[PDB]
């Protein structure tokens, strides 16, 4: 047999999507959340 | 209901046919049937495919 | 095969296909076995391009019949049965040959006369069978 | 496991194992009639060995 | 019951089939298919105990042998034979037959 | 045919010189065993084992 | 003060309905495909 004919490690791409759509998901509309980031600085 | 619709999408999958491409072909046939009054019953034909 | 261990089971089935040929025909034994190892080599460059093993199935039963009915066209000369010492030369050459060297003269009249001797005078007859698998035993002796 | 699948036949009566083994017994009996005998055609022997 | 030595010569002569060895469950639906009832004595024996069949002709093999009761005007019974070359056909076309 | 040579030749030669035939029944016989022989593999996709 | 919000849990009751389902999947059908099973027989 040869090649590969499956792409499946394109999941990844939709699963690195999930993470970040779950992150801005609970602070959309007047009733989300306020993020807070510090630098360390 | 949808699934019920996995017994026919797993007899062409084992052929290799595609299981979208004779789900909307059923659909289509049906659709001719509803404005009739007699009665026609549709299957899918994994032989010919259609 | 009866000597060999075998591991996996999806071998034991080309074995006991191969024992068929042996206790049926009794001849043939070598080409059950490499013409069904052949079959899956140029079936796996079809698992390869995406074609699938149903269809594959599907075709080796119309070129079995298509190769069947040709096989009656192939047919060059026909056995009279005769059973006459240089008649059984022409299907005996074939079976010693392949498998010992030097020895197909020699043994191409020793088995034929014997053969000769356990069979009765009869010509187009097939009711009552006569040659068996025990009437020629084979002996040894330094 | 003698015979191969494709040469099967439809049997309308019953088979059975073992039969009589004889050498002069006819091929093909039409209109045979068949009677059951429960008593024993074989010579028999005490119960102790004799 | 067996069968002893002497009487083969006898029923040759006559050409009358024997059979001996046969399975006891076999028989109570012989019964069924010939309708004559079973004879335990000779003596109280009967002319219309005798049953009726059709073509019986035995197939000859060397390992074992086998009877047709079949061709039979109310047999009211049936036998699915089921041959195979490899003992995987056999298990596989035995779950068909049940199946169907 | 197929010639074996071994000493020397050129191309091939003809079978029917050294009368080597193949009877009907037994190529008949062997094409249906290894026909059914390469469709158990190629229809089997999961084999399932356990050890002793 | 110990109290939990029910996680949902579940979970691989479905993923081994899936694994089974596979099995059986291809074994469906006149164009489905034949398996062979053995255990120590």
């Amino acid at each position: 047999a040869e090649s590969l004919r499956r792409d499946a490690a394109l999941k990844v791409n939709v699963t690195s999507a999930e993470g970040l759509q779950s992150v801005l998901e609970t602070n959309l509309g007047p009733k989300g959340t306020l993020k807070m980031l510090v630098d360390g600085a | 209901a949808e699934a019920l619709l996995v017994i026919p999408k797993t007899l062409v999958k084992n052929s290799g046919f595609d299981p979208l491409d004779v789900l909307a072909m059923v659909e289509d046939e049906l659709d001719d049937a509803q404005d009739s009054d007699e009665t026609r019953y549709v299957g899918v034909d994994l032989n010919i495919g259609d | 095969l009866r000597e060999l261990d075998i591991v996996h089971p999806a071998v034991k089935v080309l074995v006991m296909a191969t024992e068929q040929q042996k206790i049926d025909m009794g001849d043939g034994t070598n080409l059950v076995m490499i013409l069904a190892g052949e079959l899956l080599n140029v079936s796996e460059k079809l698992i390869s391009m995406g074609l699938s093993a149903v269809e594959i199935i599907q075709g080796y039963n119309m070129a079995r019949k298509f190769t069947l009915k040709e096989l009656d066209e192939m047919v060059v000369g026909e056995i009279t049965d005769k059973n006459d010492k240089n008649e059984l030369l022409k299907m005996i050459k074939p079976v010693i040959s392949s498998k010992k060297y030097g020895s197909e003269d020699i043994l191409s009249e020793l088995v034929s006369e014997a053969v000769s001797h356990v069979l009765p005078v009869a010509q187009q007859a097939g009711e009552i069978p006569y040659f068996n698998v025990d009437s020629i035993r084979v002996v040894k002796i330094m | 496991q003698h015979l191969s699948p494709k040469d099967t036949t439809f049997i309308k009566g019953l088979v059975l194992d073992h039969g009589g083994r004889h050498p002069d017994m006819p091929t093909r009996v039409k209109n045979a009639y068949v009677l059951i005998l429960n008593v024993s055609l074989e010579y028999e022997k005490t119960e102790v060995n004799s | 019951k067996g069968i002893d030595p002497m009487s083969l010569d006898v029923f040759a002569k006559h050409n009358i089939l024997a059979l001996r060895r046969a399975k006891r469950r076999n028989m109570e639906r012989l019964q069924l298919v010939t309708g004559g009832e079973a004879q335990n004595s000779v003596e109280d024996l009967s002319p219309q105990i005798l049953g009726f069949s059709g073509l019986v002709y035995q197939e000859t093999i060397g390992e074992e042998k086998f009877t047709y009761v079949t061709e039979n005007t109310d047999p009211k019974s049936c036998t699915i034979l089921i041959k195979g070359s490899t003992h995987y056909a056999l298990a596989q076309t035995k779950d068909a037959v049940r199946d169907g | 045919g197929v010639d074996i040579d071994g000493e020397s030749d050129e191309g091939v030669k003809d079978i029917r010189e050294e009368n080597i035939y193949d009877m009907l029944a037994t190529k008949k016989f062997a094409i249906n065993v290894a026909t059914e022989a390469a469709t158990t593999v190629l229809s089997i996709d999961q084999i399932i084992m356990a050890k002793k």
